[PDB]
């Protein structure tokens, strides 16, 4: 179909049936050669629609006009299935009693070492209550 | 007695001589208050919820582009440009055409394109987020009377009472019905980290499918999308679902990258799933530390005549509770209110009594029946309500309440959190100490008893003193400080 | 320009000079609508152009065909100026004291603390003369940076 | 005398006992050589190259694309293919077509769209890279006669010798015209690190721009480009320089990097400019040491009738040189060969000759010139040159220049590098470090004396022996060393 | 050609030669769009033909038929050169030795086997012990 | 004497006292045997088959689809179902279907579509595995009398006899033609791991190559194809051949995934290759225990009138053998049956007969010759053919002999296995290990002697017996010990 601006510049719409076909735009004549058009909707686009002289060939564009000025092409993205898909990145969303099991762990691992502190504690100082006292110190500070 | 079905319960059963009492509620937990002349009641945590919660980033997916413009001009012209630049709402990029003789130039140069789209979220697909403010949250807190006409069902009771708590709330008082006035003066803490947390609401509108999850502050920020604060209308960094292919002489196409609600559900599976109702937001982790005067309040039943018509059978048998404790449904044939009568025997002894009662005084009216509960010593003992007796034998040990009791109460003051601690002077400073360690202590100061009554027990309390005051070998010192702490657990009365 | 392969397969050919135009192949008809045509020459790309049935519209594709069918289009990319330059990044080449050493064998002390002070104690502890300790100590960092 | 317009002079007196002597040639120096009764000689090392250096890679720019083929199906048919996916020098991409219904398809599936192309580089913008082999470089040897008729210019020698060592090469003999015969045994130990470098070229063939560059093969064997060894024919990693575009319906562009010489230019830029001649590729960094036989050489013009006339004009004022010496350049009036009588004076005494004589027996024939070189010692002095005499000091002092024989000594032991040391035999082992050692001293072991002669020089060593055998305090026995070293130097008799 | 079952429903059937023609069914018409077709064997593919009211456009069917219910399609896929190939993943398929195992860990372990050896033989007293000591030690060294 | 050319020989002299023997066998090796008065004789271990092995599992390749159907329904109409999701063989799969507008259906959700097919393996492409059954194997043995008229090659011999052994079979005699009747008593024991291995077989029918491979159960039951029991004929988990296509409207194409010979070949490469004849399957490891009865079995040619005729030729020179025997071919002229007078001297010494004798009393007939064999002691010795005489060297040592003999009797020993020792006896424990020992200690019993005879060996015994019982130092009293072993071997009497 064709349209008039108010400001002097024609305005061609197409919907998805009319490519490489031939357009009469007011004295000339105007080609459409997209292929990726379609239905009529608010998702529109629209271009400058260039306009060459007869001997002249058109390069690089999808549109061209001949003894014809000013005319805009635009057409609808909409009602065929869906176009360059890209998903963005977005990450994986991920007390007493801790003390005691990592202890535990300490002393069940590291069995030699707690033996050396142990039997040298031990071995060093007398009085069973002073021995006690230091080594429960001792092993709550094993994590280093 | 709503708390029956639970898996939570523990009793308190506070001081003869005074009235106040304190309590520790957390969600799905109970607890039973008890007096020597005053009807138990029960106290609930049921939600902690917060209505109409302030809003942070307004997230969106699929973009939807409309009315796309582009245009261009030929080397020597000066850039081109386009309305849509400068509006609001638009992202726009700036290139180079490889302009040639086909189209109208008349050079071979590089010229300039330029394209603008008028960018919005669709409906309804919008993610947008919330943010809790703990001094709005609302905590709720209920109690029911034992009437003791309830089987024990998941229903709701007869006579149930609500009341809410905020930060800023002082005092309360609830009615009860008939029953009478109780005071909650308390306290409230939030759940750990509320700032560290913040809500996401897809507005999908799907009742079979989760609508609201809760996530880190810092990886929320961190969501590579659009977004806006609320009462806006055009979304800032569009860029991100709109991208531009290479230009070609006088056209750029502007894709549209597409919906993303399904890669978000897909790196958002395994993170709870929040609990939402209507206005409300919920949450899953509270304390709220009060004081319950139960100063006012009055028993029912103390002029009915007591019935001894003695036709009474049972409704239910006696089964073990969950939570060490005796329960039984009676049915009546008196056709009349009137008191329950009620023993406790063990090895076939003389002597009655032999038990603690919950809902004290059970009473029959002209509709209803009795909920009677028990909890006996451990070993032989037989119920006796009327005519009619059933035997039990209840499992357990003396030793085995008092350490459980114990265990309990440091628990629960394990539960009072950092706000046990006063540091405002050091006389309250050591009050504090001291009666928080008496609460601790209130269950073992009445393990096992029998003699005279109240008086003689600060007798042993000062003989027991005067024994640790003998400068004797000073590990063995630890009578003086016994001594000193049962005298001053005298002061509260808890056992005779 | 049309011409006929040996298996069947006609082909068209197109110069730059044909954009938009009807080509006649066999019986039925054809339309070229590529635009980044020119001169033949060796680099040369040809493809399939698909045929498509009366009533129905071009959808995607750069040619078409009706009442013909296996046509396949060919044509060059010479004659016109030069498509998607992308230069290819590659690292420029670099152009390639006493006090650098000095600095080599400070850095040398600070991380070899251990070692170091080993050393540094055992000849306190064995050399009992001040002007020979300070000596070997002088040579022995100077020498340290080589191990 | 070419070297002396060089800032690297060095000079050799050999020894009177035996002719053989050693040099060092680093590129730019020189090495004149004396002798008590043979013509001198001199030295260069003015190129160092190497024929035909072998290929290592070939790197290609702007690849040729030819032929290109895509074909496509619909869904549930099957990926397509094209001949050219196994042939030598293709390559080939695969991907998805959004077929629909404009296409013929009757399914709205995605088909398979493949597209593959030629790919062979353009001539003339391969980038091959060359790396030298040690053992086939080729040393230039230049030694010039002594002549003395020469301007001592910029100009090349005429009478002037050349020769090519390799690591092969074992002797050699010049026969320097009417003068005599010089054997240059020679040793060759190639620049530090040479399997480092890799020489790039273009064979861009233009003149006015660089054409060769030098550069670390870590670099090049990195540097993302096609690449082939030489006798290969298909391409590696040739989609270096192809970018598909996206699969189109049913149809593929496939668009060509284009050319990339302006990016490896600017990337190399400063890098070293190598030179290239011919087929010969320079370098820059090398040792070179040459054994002289100085055997077979006779001196010039000693039966001359060495005219008194008395006759001779200045042609260049006594000036002094850059290296320890007095030019003097001299034009005759006798008109008939003849040496030039000469005479060194200093503190205006009479006796004479106290100056060493370069360009020995300076001389006189039907045409050529006098370029009578002297090294005269510090202090007043004066020339004579026939009858005509002039005034001319000398700065330094003697002291100074044995220092300096010293150091040039020590230095040039420490240039010889690694093979300066012999481990085969023990004889050898000391022949060698003995060598060495009296090369070091030989330039003060002839510095300053007055007494009887040469012979008495072997009675102070053998002194100086004896008083070193005193068996006094250790820290004084140098003089026993010292005597040692004075009785072998005594084996060359360079200082009477 | 064309059938009809014993339920009622129609069944069409054709040769490689029907690639996209009108075929006549009962009361309306049916079209055959599918791409793969051949002669008939026992690697048959069948399918419903769905049928499309009038006044529509086919969408992702290889035939369709209007004016027509029950409709099945059958051919069969043979006389032509074959198919999604992926090939099936599969596999591929005493006393020295202890004696070379112990060598090896002594000679891996230098210091600690100078250390075993120079301690039995500066405690023990007699020979023989000393040596049967080591041969026990040795074979139980590398196994633990 | 077949087994004079294998690399693997090895001699058992058995017992002078008792003719009963035992033997081991093992694939590729020989056990000559020999006796005091009676013939030599050999033993074979040449197969180990079994016939009609049983089958376990049949893989299929190659599948062929037949009879595809498919159906769908709109959203909204419930799954969709055809006859053959329960049919014996069949394969199917269940997907969505993007069914529209444009479809007949009248809605916009998604539908239900499922296909069917039928899987049946083609023929002649199926590989089937077989296992063993240690409990039917079949082990042959051969026997070839010293007959030795033959050149001792690698073709057949005429003569020989066989027999076959199985867990079942006990007894077995053979005649050995005019020789006389020897026994097998045996025992017989599965090479190792029989459980482990499977053998492979493609039933292909091809003559240029391989038919069966053998290979680990382990990997074989982990293949990832269709398998089937013998006598089934539905495929199980036919759906590892068959890859389903996307869901279209109403067509899913099923796609056959075609021949995988090529790709289990590849796989399988490397792998030993079986041995298959007839319906024999062949094993390539194993162990064979027998007891050889030599007691009916009686010698050749000594009736003959042994004529001194003298008259013969060598028909080969002594060739050392490869196991430390002498080879010689000897022709007779005499034109009458004779035996070969033979004489061995060392040390050029008028005494005879110092070498031990195989192919006991070689003879002459009216057909046949002679290959005698020679077991010389170590050093200088003669070998004497009637009037002719040869020298001949053998190396090694006595000492050598008695510990080679020792090492072969205990590998030997190390080989029988686990079947050398019986616990159901203390008499059957000690006998059965002193027989063991004593098999062990035969080549030591008659190393070297010489003096009155056989009974002061047992008269020795016992002198060293008390030798050993002089009541000396304990670092000297394995003489005991040794009597014993010495005083238990008497009774055998294998050395004098
Ligand atoms: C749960 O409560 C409802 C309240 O209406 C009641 O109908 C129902 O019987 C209760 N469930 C059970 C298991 O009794
Ligand atoms: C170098 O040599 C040339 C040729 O003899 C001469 O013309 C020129 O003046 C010399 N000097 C320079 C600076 O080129
Ligand atoms: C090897 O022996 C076989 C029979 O065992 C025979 O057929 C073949 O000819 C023999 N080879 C030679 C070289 O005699």
């Amino acid at each position: 179909t064709v349209r008039k601006e108010r400001d002097g510049s024609t305005v061609i719409r197409a919907e998805g049936k009319d490519a490489a076909t031939q357009v009469r735009v007011e004295n000339g004549t105007c080609v459409i050669l997209a292929t990726d058009m379609g239905s009529w909707c608010d998702d529109s686009l629209s271009y400058e629609c260039v306009t060459i002289d007869q001997g002249e060939e058109p390069v690089d564009v999808d549109c061209f006009c001949r003894n014809v000025d000013g005319v805009y092409l635009e057409y609808g993205r909409c009602g065929k299935q869906e176009r360059t898909r890209r998903s963005v990145l977005i990450p994986s969303h991920a007390s007493l009693r801790t003390h005691l099991t990592r202890v535990e762990g300490w002393v069940w691992k590291n069995k030699l070492l707690a033996l050396a502190m142990v039997t040298v504690v031990w071995l060093t100082l007398e009085s069973v209550v002073t021995r006690v006292a230091v080594l429960v110190v001792l092993l709550c500070l094993a994590p280093v | 007695s709503r708390c029956t079905h639970l898996e939570n319960r523990d009793f308190v059963t506070g001081t003869q001589g005074t009235t106040r009492v304190t309590l520790v509620l957390e969600l799905g937990g109970c607890v039973t208050i008890t007096a020597e002349g005053k009807p138990s009641m029960d106290v609930w945590l049921d939600a902690i919820y917060q209505e109409n919660p302030a809003k942070t980033r307004e997230y969106c997916l699929h973009a939807k582009l409309s009315d796309t413009k582009v245009a261009a001009r030929c080397p020597t012209m000066g850039p081109a440009t386009l309305a849509e630049e400068h509006q609001g709402g638009t992202v726009c990029k700036r290139d180079q055409s490889d302009r040639g003789w086909g189209n109208h130039c008349g050079l071979f140069g590089k010229g300039s394109i330029v394209a603008c789209v008028k960018a919005a979220c669709e409906a309804k697909k919008k993610a947008t987020g919330h943010v809790y403010d703990a001094n709005k949250i609302v905590y709720t807190v209920k109690v029911e009377p034992h009437t003791g006409d309830y089987v024990a069902a998941n229903e709701t009771h007869s006579g149930r009472k609500t009341a809410s708590f905020t930060v800023s709330s002082e005092k309360t008082i609830l009615t009860m019905g008939e029953y009478g006035d109780v005071s909650l003066l308390c306290r409230v803490a939030s759940g750990v980290d509320l700032a560290q947390t913040v809500i996401l609401e897809l507005d999908k509108t799907v009742e079979h499918l989760p609508t609201a999850w809760q996530v880190h502050r810092d990886w929320f920020n961190d969501l590579a999308l659009p977004w806006k604060h609320e009462g806006a209308q055009n979304w800032n960094n569009a860029e991100r679902l709109v991208e531009f292919g290479a230009p070609h002489a006088v056209k750029m196409d502007v894709y549209n990258l597409g919906d993303q609600t399904g890669v978000l559900l897909k790196a958002l599976a395994g993170v709870p799933v929040a609990h939402i109702e209507g206005t409300k937001y919920h949450l899953k982790s509270g304390h709220v530390t009060c004081e319950v005067g139960l100063e006012k309040l009055k028993m029912k039943g103390l002029t009915y005549t007591m019935c001894d018509k003695t036709k009474f059978t049972w409704k239910r048998a006696p089964t073990d509770s969950g939570h060490d404790t005796v329960v039984m449904e009676v049915t009546f044939s008196g056709t009349k209110p009137c008191r329950i009568p009620v023993r406790a025997v063990a090895h076939g002894s003389p002597d009655v009594n032999v038990a603690m009662l919950i809902t004290p005084n059970p009473t029959i009216e002209n509709n209803g029946g009795g909920f009677i509960e028990m909890q006996l010593p451990p070993g032989d003992n037989i119920i006796y309500v009327g005519e009619l007796s059933h035997q039990w034998f209840q499992k357990g040990s003396s030793i085995g309440r008092v350490f459980q009791k114990t265990k309990k109460g440091i628990e629960r003051l394990t539960v009072i959190g950092e706000h046990a601690w006063d540091f405002g002077s050091a006389g309250g400073f050591l009050s504090s100490i001291g009666k928080a360690v008496h609460t601790v202590l209130g269950g073992a100061f009445n393990s096992i008893f029998g003699g005279v009554g109240f008086l003689p027990k600060l007798l042993l309390g000062v003989a027991l003193a005067w024994l640790g005051l003998n400068m004797r070998n000073p590990t063995m010192s630890m009578s003086f400080l016994l001594a000193g702490g049962l005298v001053l657990a005298m002061t509260l009365g808890v056992g005779a």
